[PDB]
RNA sequence: GUUAAUGUAGCUUAAUCAAAGCAAGGCACUGAAAAUGCCUAGAUGAGCCUCAGCUCCAUAAACACCA
């Protein structure tokens, strides 16, 4: 029943949502947040991170994506919210870590594409 | 510093097959060209 | 603060004749063969290799070869020139004609009357001078020799200061085309060297910088 | 990398009307009360090279390229889990807790990081446990009975636990 | 609004521009236009060395203008035969041909690039120097 | 007035047929990639020390050049200027075998 | 041998979750670049000490020196 922020809409991306993945690659890194429209990240998942960092090798490849996602998944889940738009580049949309990255958001329950709001 | 750019392969996305080849021009001196007939050698008067 | 003025020259052979390649080289050129005939679109002679071994096959129930072997035998028969002018002599270093692969260096003997030179080739310059002109003129003149060498810049390649007085060395860079060496026997000493022999043959710390700006290859 | 360079400029105080100032960002800088307990004592040189040595170790072996070029891997999450617990853990339940407001309507300005973890759970049948995350959603009828609680420590301790 | 000091925040096109002479001043001397033509029998060769001189051009902030290809010339060789005697036979091939233009250089910059590219010539490859005016 | 060479001719569209069949296993693979992670990290020591040594190059330009400036002025009056010499540079690569 | 400084990867972070961001490379993709995709290598100058201190090494800037 909450008020999404309608608006913008000459420039992009759209900051209509409570909640937005946002996926960050560093040449060396790859780093998945999730944001509120404060700009306040509330639980994120990053490759500079020894709990990851430590388990799993060549921090940059698609694998550490996939893996990213699935931390992030469980986490998302740990913290209550289920929801949450993504909006990636045309490019980023072809590429296939973001693909299996997404993928493994879904398996693990999140949903992107927030639910309508009500009476919007 | 001669072998810098000397690895390489065409480019180009439908082509022939090319060869390895030995061309000796009028001096004396021996080049490699990569033409389509197997033959090891040819020679310009 | 009387200064002396001195030009100087770095004088370079072209490399005659190419490398062989490191094993890691070697592997990557056996690597782009495979994969470039791999994704290759037929031959003409392959055509006619392939094509016609099928329907001979077709034409027994019911050319290439002649052309590779004649190639074969065309190769195989003739024979190339020695990729070693050097090791088989193995002695010379005052020949021109020693070091195909890599480029070489002119340096010269020299016995001053309160001196012992051991002398990248030097040249002396009047005030009214250029140092460009100064440098091809002692080039032509010391070396006794018909030289046809492409100079690259009107600036020079690298500087070096004694100071009793105070002196200056200032050292360019011509490319040789073509020299030709008259007199081949005299006995100023000429000593064509490659980059580890320059490291090697030069005692001072004026000629121990010259391989700092000369290109390593 | 231009849309980063403006984000990041984007988060810098500028002197002119910005939305960032009209649109809350909830009482902008604030000096933090700080009712905690002390963050753990920890060498940086030795724990730096004993994790330098670790990726050594992991980055040596052909089996695991091998399993990084075929897309083939997979993550022990638990263990993730636990070290996660263990190190930036209470850092991150910590923000959770200040975006839920834990802090606003409890110590009004304070905020603490959790630096013991507790585990709490309920009982849904003989087999089943309900877990309490921070932040998670739990049915009242899971809730009907009291929780069990696990966290470590000694004992030379005292504790007090709050609902 | 051209009264508040928040004026022109938003003014960019000055950053962005969207809309020849050799300089010899015998000190600042700054020799330009210049025509690198990169020739050979192999287009392979001569594409991945006309790659290296770019890329080259690109890292030591050398600008480089234009870069493109010249017409291919299709060379007939006609060999002497020995049985006929003023019999002809033939083997045809091609001469290739790269371009790389450069818009700025130093004397000094001049002698270091020449150094360069010649030290870093492959096998088969022919080098040229010359100035932009050329006509095709 | 321009004709590229970079069109594909006509010959090369219906004789495709000749090549179909490309297979390897575990081994030519991981072989084939093995050596070209090996052969970038060759290349960038070789473009390293490539680049360091044009580098040390210029560096006894500068040395050289405003020793020669500290000692005559009329010497980078002469020597700063680009000669007319280099305007046809030409050069001729290396070869595999010596006339 | 003397003074003002230093030694983070090519340039700049951090040193209470942590050695970070950017350059720079390879291969694929179109003619070259560029973008994009899949990939690659990396550092707290070296020796001890207290839980910043003592030297060494080297660079650099000068002076002295040496030729
Ligand atoms: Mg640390």
């Amino acid at each position: 029943v909450a008020r999404k922020e309608r608006g913008w809409g000459t420039v992009w991306p759209s900051r209509e949502f409570w909640h937005r993945l946002r996926v960050i690659r560093t040449q060396h890194h790859i780093e998945a947040l999730v944001e509120h429209r404060n700009g306040q990240v509330v639980v994120s998942a990053s490759t500079r991170e020894w709990a990851i960092k430590k388990h799993l090798y060549s921090t940059r490849n698609v694998v550490a994506c996939e893996s990213v996602g699935r931390v992030l998944a469980e986490r998302c889940l740990e913290a209550g919210i289920n929801f949450m738009v993504y909006h990636p580049t045309p490019w980023e949309a072809a590429s296939d870590s973001i693909k299996r990255l997404q993928h493994a958001m879904t398996e693990g329950g999140v949903v992107l594409r927030e639910p309508r709001r009500i009476y919007e | 510093d001669c072998n810098r750019a000397l690895l390489t392969r065409l480019h180009r996305q439908t082509y022939a097959r090319l060869y390895p080849v030995l061309l000796v021009k009028q001096d004396g001196s021996t080049i490699h060209i990569r033409y389509r007939e197997p033959r090891r050698m040819l020679t310009m008067p | 603060s009387p200064w002396r003025l001195l030009g100087a020259l770095c004088l370079q052979r072209p490399p005659l004749v190419t490398k062989p390649l490191t094993p890691l080289q070697e592997e990557m050129a056996d690597l782009l063969q495979q994969i470039e005939i791999e994704r290759s679109l037929y031959s003409d002679h392959e055509l006619r290799a392939l094509d016609e071994a099928q329907q001979l096959a077709k034409k027994k129930s019911d050319l290439a070869q002649d052309l590779e072997d004649m190639w074969e035998q065309k190769f195989l028969h003739f024979k190339l020139g020695a990729r070693l002018t050097e090791a088989d002599k193995k002695d010379d270093r005052t020949s021109l004609h020693r070091k195909l692969d890599r480029n070489l260096i002119l340096l010269v003997r020299e016995k001053l009357g309160d001196q012992d030179i051991w002398m990248l080739p030097q040249s002396d310059w009047q005030p009214g001078e250029t140092l460009r002109q100064t440098a091809e003129r002692t080039l032509a003149t010391l070396s006794e020799n018909n030289m046809e060498a492409k100079f690259l810049g009107n600036a020079p390649c690298g500087h070096y200061k004694f100071k009793f007085l105070g002196a200056k060395v200032f050292f360019f860079k011509a490319l040789l085309l073509t020299g030709d060496f008259s007199q081949a026997g005299k006995k100023g000493h000429h000593v064509w060297v490659s980059k580890e022999e320059l490291g090697d043959y030069l005692k001072p710390k004026y000629l121990a910088q010259v391989r700092r700006f000369l290109l390593d290859l | 990398r231009y849309r980063r360079r403006a984000e990041q400029e984007a988060r810098k105080p500028h002197w002119w009307r910005t939305y960032r100032e009209h649109f809350g960002e909830e009482s902008g800088p604030k000096d933090r009360v700080d009712i905690g307990l002390p963050p753990p004592k920890v060498s940086r040189t030795q724990q730096l090279l004993e994790r330098k040595q670790a990726l050594r170790e992991l980055r040596a072996n052909v089996e695991e390229e091998r399993a990084a070029r075929l897309q083939t891997a997979r993550i022990p999450l638990e263990a993730v889990r636990a070290e996660w617990e263990r190190t930036c853990g209470p850092y991150h339940k910590q923000r959770l807790a200040e975006y839920c407001g834990l802090y606003r309507d409890l110590f009004h300005g304070a905020t603490f990081v959790p630096r013991v973890p507790l585990h709490v759970a309920y009982a849904v049948g003989e087999d089943d446990l309900m877990p309490v995350y921070h932040g998670n959603e739990v049915t009242p009828t899971e809730a009907a009975q009291a929780p069990e609680v696990t966290y470590e420590a000694d004992e030379g301790s005292l504790w007090t636990l709050l609902l | 609004y051209r009264s508040k000091p928040t004026h022109g925040i938003g003014r960019y096109k000055h950053l962005v521009k969207a809309q020849v002479r050799p300089i010899n001043l015998g000190t600042d001397y700054e020799y330009g236009v210049l025509n690198i033509h990169l020739i050979a029998y192999d287009m392979a060769l001569a594409e991945s060395y006309a790659q290296y001189v770019h890329n080259l051009c690109n890292h030591l902030a050398i600008k480089v203008e234009e870069s493109y290809a010249m017409p291919t010339k299709t060379m007939e060789v006609l060999q002497l035969q020995e049985q006929g005697s003023k019999m002809f036979l033939d083997a045809v091939l091609t001469t290739h041909e790269r371009v790389v233009q450069i818009s700025g250089l130093s004397a000094t910059f001049a002698e270091i690039f020449l150094e360069i590219i010649h030290s870093n010539l492959p096998e088969g490859v022919k080098l040229s120097v010359r100035e932009h005016t050329e006509e095709d | 007035i321009p004709i590229e060479d970079f069109i594909t001719p006509v010959k090369f569209l219906n004789k495709e047929r000749q090549r179909p069949p490309v297979e390897l296993p575990f081994e030519e693979s991981e072989r084939r990639a093995l050596l070209l992670k090996r052969w970038s990290l060759y290349k960038q020591r070789e473009h390293e020390m490539e680049r360091s040594a044009i580098r040390s190059l210029l560096e006894a330009q500068e040395e050289a050049l405003q020793e020669l400036r500290l000692s005559s002025p009329e010497l980078h009056a002469e020597a700063t200027k680009r000669d007319p010499s280099l305007f046809p540079f030409e050069r001729q690569g290396p070869d595999y075998t010596p006339p």
